[PDB]
């Protein structure tokens, strides 16, 4: 009994829709500069539901008006899905970010809106309220990025240690930020944004050597590909982006193996069939 | 689709400053 | 004071950042008590910890020191009542601080 | 294929199916790589066994791992630890009232656990059988059903299983209801041991000072220690031997009661003393106290002083501001604050210099708006004529064994 | 088949094994009398399976039973013990602050500017600062690692700049402080135990010793007693009051916190002697630390001393036998042992004695076959010029009061 919630943050409050109306939200987490994105088609919405969201979603009141120093720029929305069985539940986090688009999909008699969210759609920042660090190694730019943009971070990389000299000096916005740290050292030690922390590590390397995630139920077949492993699951409220992987196949079984995680293809559609997870994975090291 | 993706590459072209 | 959600499951694990660290607590009915391996930023930190109410679960200095925090029991740990009746609460540096002030002279 | 599960984080005890794996990945190298290990075989039945062992012997291990630590004990464990320092875990009783009356007829005979009533609760059970003489009225032995010291009033018992000639139970007043007890849990063992540990972390003037002052209708206290080896002033009282401790005690509290904390809080070795003349009221004459030790029927006697009381006059010239007020308000607010009525000021204790400042200061954060012109203090003897204008003056400073008392009356008010 | 309790001399259960015949002896008369428990069988490949795994659960069994007393333990198991007494576990930090930064003009010294001293420094500036336009500025910093760390009182290097500021440097007023260290003290908290085997006490030479001991960065504490109070001299140290307690604390900690636990430690009325001119180092001269009372009463005096610091050598003489090359690990183990890292021998404390026996020993530990031949030792004051080969003798004396050290050049090692 698939249970998924979408959790808008309002000056009203928090307004969940559950999984009762026709919901289904597509998104495509990776490992890179861009920031992960969800599309959501929600139907069923009321007029008064409809004009208490889509008026407050707006691109307005920043361009030819003012009105904005801090968040309650634009609404902020989490993304809560898992399963429910025998009365406990599974709902974890699959995806915080804000909204920049709005659309209607389907017309009467079913007015189904679609909304578009990034993660860390805030770019609209105090412009780097702090200055970047003069001469620094790479870890302490990180923890300063970490720092302006205001989420906690995970910084496990062997290229710590390395000094620059201006690192960062042309940036604009907050979200440049992440663009940098990605685009010095990049054969390999990619960053990026899950959530509300920022990874900084290794393409080879778990986060979390202690979070793997052993797999062992696939849907189709758990096949090769031109990096790693990909292959598609159900639903499982453990597995992140770049998390490890213990695949244990079936059908083919030498793609075995421990692997990390670079890409994440979340499908969830509480009154229609797909609700699967496509894990992208390389060999981890 | 496709117009997903265009508003994707359309929304990576805005930032806080104009020039 | 930060209050962690628990699942009436004999055998679990948690993972979560709290205050500004990585902890995952894998608490298991172990004979006719609860037991907890608590591991901090992956690096495991303590293995078979006896939980009790109001003892906290990292007991030794150099655990929860410095500012690292601690986590206690409000009653005696019993799978079967947590989530309702049976809170883990997490106390940061200051307030494991005043917490232990309190406990060091009741 | 056991690993090391002992390591030294501790004892780490893995999952039953793990083990259960294990198991039978080693039965299944010993007798063959293809043997059938179901559950129904032999085979398999000695897997199950061999998995329900090296799994009890497990958690029994991570049961007991760090059981020294009294922090996190429990059972005869925590009893041990907790006997080394004299605290031991009480033992379950129940109350054992005897001689309950009980009236009937004839040869009436009351078997075993009748089960009386108490009028709440309380059920009571016969402990012995009885049989009703040729009087009509008989007594028995009852026990209580439950642990704990269940109360057991003089009162009329009533019957809940009652045979037939059995009239009623009553406690008279020669029933011996012998109390019982309800054992010791092991947070309240953890909790004694904390509380020990508290009590003998402390020095001897620290000790005194906690000591005295849980005792109630001491409202202050203040404790000097020698620690020098030569009869002289430390900082105000002038000693009388050359290793001595000197404790004096403000409020009215009970005499034996403030002796035996101060008996209880005693370092040792280093005796009390009343100091010399005039330093702190010597009562209870120039031999101390005698007190009887708790635990050795030897006495102990404890030396301790009174402060020196002082009655203080206050002349203050307020001008009155918009707002009225009357001089019994400012004369309150005054006595309140000498008592120490009021918050973060400690007020008039043992020790404390009289200042007109602080008293003008009390004066305005209890009546704000008025304005203050002129205030002064004056100190003299307890039960002496009130002091002459002009002794006034605007800060008097006392000793290290004294104490200031300021009254309503000694408050005079003008306004001006 | 067999747990072995050495009563006195080890005082550890050990397992005997030999379990393989009772495991046959088991399946005999059990599966039958004539069964062929010869090996390369299935009943044989299964008794050796279940030997090996009972073999492992006495070894796993006898290991937890003998955790319960030291000097067999490991981490958090001999931290329960420890925790028993309230021998604290204990942390690690690293602070500094006031650190000067001469620099150009309006430069902004940012976070984590890496600066480093002659012991591998690695000192980072906790919050951006920016220079003022006079072009003296001071920045607050920490350290890399979590070890007790002394900076040297003069800048020496910085890894992070704009090329602009020309260096960092260390004043006085600098606020440093030594911070503690996880355990490093892993082998000798097992030393450091029985030491502060009284810390939960009070009012005693051992508790003194224990609570002094568990004040930060104080390496070695010597107290002695004067319970024959006659001045005279007794256990070394001659001591001018009749009744006195003489405390020699070495390490770099702040005056206030040790003068305070030695406060709080103080046993009611015995004075604090730290006269007859060479013993030890006064801390203040006359007058020592004052500290208040935690029972509020008084400003006294808490009086002890610095030991007297000496510099010691070694000369050794090895014959690098049997054919493995050493040249400079033997001054690593001489100063290994010589800090107390070393299990059950501490090192040079306040009341050693340097003894080329025990150099030569803990030589031998560290690498036998090696075959020292000569060892010899003596010292000269924290000055001074080296003793000459005339001096290095067999063994020094080392009084109560004082302290030796011994350097990593100051071992020299000769193959002959």
């Amino acid at each position: 009994k698939r249970i998924l919630r979408v959790t808008f943050n309002m000056p009203y409050g928090p307004e969940v829709i559950r999984e009762d109306l026709d919901v289904r939200v597509r998104i495509m987490k990776a490992a890179l500069r861009i920031q992960n994105r969800a599309t959501m088609e929600i139907f069923g919405l009321t007029t008064q539901l409809r004009e208490s969201l889509l008026s407050q979603f707006t691109a307005w009141k920043h361009r030819q008006r003012q009105v904005g120093r801090e968040d309650e720029l634009m609404i902020k929305v989490s993304v809560e899905a898992g399963y429910s069985d025998q009365g406990r539940e599974q709902v974890s986090r699959v995806f915080v970010g804000e909204v920049a688009i709005v659309d209607i999909i389907s017309p009467p008699p079913d007015i189904g809106i679609r909304i578009q969210c990034y993660t860390r759609q805030i770019d609209r920042t105090k412009t780097i309220r702090n200055m970047p660090p003069a001469n620094t190694t790479f870890v302490k730019f990180v923890e300063w990025g970490a720092n302006e943009m205001g989420l906690n971070f995970i910084c496990d990389t062997s290229y710590n240690d390395q000094v620059l000299k201006n690192p960062g000096r042309s940036i604009t916005v907050a979200s440049a930020i992440l663009a940098s740290i990605q685009d010095m050292y990049m054969p390999d030690v990619a960053a990026f944004v899950d959530d509300d922390i920022l990874i900084v590590k290794d393409r080879d390397k778990v986060i979390r050597p202690d979070e793997v995630t052993n797999v062992n139920s696939f849907v189709g077949i758990p096949s090769w590909s031109e990096w790693g492993v990909e292959f598609q699951c159900l639903f499982e409220p453990s597995i992140r982006v770049a998390g490890g992987v213990a695949v244990e196949s079936l059908m083919n079984p030498s793609v075995n193996g421990n692997y990390v995680i670079t890409a994440l293809e979340y499908d969830l559609a509480s009154r229609d069939r797909p609700f699967y997870i496509k894990v992208m994975g390389s060999p981890a090291a | 689709q496709l117009t997903t993706a265009i508003q994707d590459a359309q929304n990576d072209s805005a930032t806080k400053i104009l020039y | 004071m930060k209050k962690i959600p628990l699942t009436a499951v004999p055998n679990q694990a948690i993972s979560f950042n709290a205050g500004s660290s990585y902890w995952k607590i894998r608490l298991y009915q172990n004979m006719d008590m609860m037991n907890a391996d608590i591991s901090r930023d992956g690096v495991i930190v303590c293995h078979g910890v006896r939980c009790f109410g109001g003892i906290p679960l990292l007991q030794y200095s150099r655990q929860y020191r410095p500012d690292y925090g601690n986590f206690v029991f409000d009653r005696d740990a019993d799978w079967t009542l947590f989530g309702d009746g049976i809170n883990l609460f997490y106390l940061d540096g200051a307030e494991f601080a005043e917490y232990q002030a309190l406990a060091t002279r009741k | 294929a056991n690993y090391n599960y002992i390591v030294d984080t501790g004892v780490i005890v893995a999952d039953t199916a793990d083990v259960l794996s294990d198991v039978e990945a080693e039965f299944r190298a010993a007798l063959g790589a293809n043997i059938n290990l179901a559950a129904s075989t032999p085979q398999g039945s000695l897997v199950a066994a061999e998995a329900i062992a090296r799994s009890s012997v497990m958690r029994n291990e991570a049961r007991i791992a760090n059981t020294i630590n009294p922090n996190v004990s429990f059972g005869t464990f925590l009893d041990a630890i907790c006997a080394l320092m004299g605290i031991e875990r009480g033992s379950d009783l129940s109350t054992f009232g005897y001689g309950v009356q009980v009236t009937g007829r004839s040869q009436t005979r009351i078997s075993t656990g009748s089960r009386v009533q108490t009028p709440a609760g309380a059920i009571f059970t016969v402990l012995s059988d009885v049989t009703i003489p040729a009087g009509g009225v008989a007594t028995i032995d009852i026990k209580s059903q439950e642990y704990g010291n269940i109360p057991l009033p003089v009162g009329n018992l009533i019957i809940i299983d009652g045979t037939i000639g059995w009239s009623g139970a009553k406690v008279i007043a020669s029933t011996r209801v012998d109390p019982g007890s309800r054992q010791m849990s092991d947070a309240e063992l953890k909790n004694a041991r904390v509380n020990r540990l508290a009590i003998q972390g402390r020095n001897s003037t620290m000790a005194i000072k906690a000591y005295v002052s849980a005792v109630p209708n001491v409202t202050s206290v203040n404790v000097i220690e020698n620690n020098t080896g030569a009869v002289q002033v430390v900082n105000g009282v002038s000693f009388t031997l050359p290793y001595a401790v000197w404790v004096c005690v403000a409020g009215n509290p009970d005499k034996q009661a403030v002796a035996d904390a101060l008996w209880a809080a005693h370092n040792g070795g280093t005796p009390w003393d009343y100091g010399a003349t005039n330093n702190g009221v010597p009562v209870d004459g120039p031999n101390g106290v005698p007190v009887r030790d708790p635990a050795s029927g030897r006495k102990y006697v404890v030396k301790w002083t009174t402060p020196i009381m002082y009655d203080g006059y206050v002349n203050v010239t307020v001008q009155q501001g918009s707002s009225s007020v009357a001089p019994e308000a400012i004369q309150n607010a005054v006595v309140n604050y000498a008592q120490g009525k009021v918050e973060g000021e400690e007020g008039l204790v043992v020790g404390a210099s009289l200042s007109a400042f602080e008293v003008a200061g009390a004066i305005a954060r209890e009546i704000p708006g008025i304005y203050i012109k002129l205030c002064q203090v004056a100190c003299v003897a307890a039960g002496s004529p009130a002091p002459a204008p002009g002794d006034f003056t605007s800060e008097y400073v006392m000793s290290a064994f004294g104490q200031a008392t300021i009254s309503v009356g000694n408050v005079r008010v003008t306004f001006v």
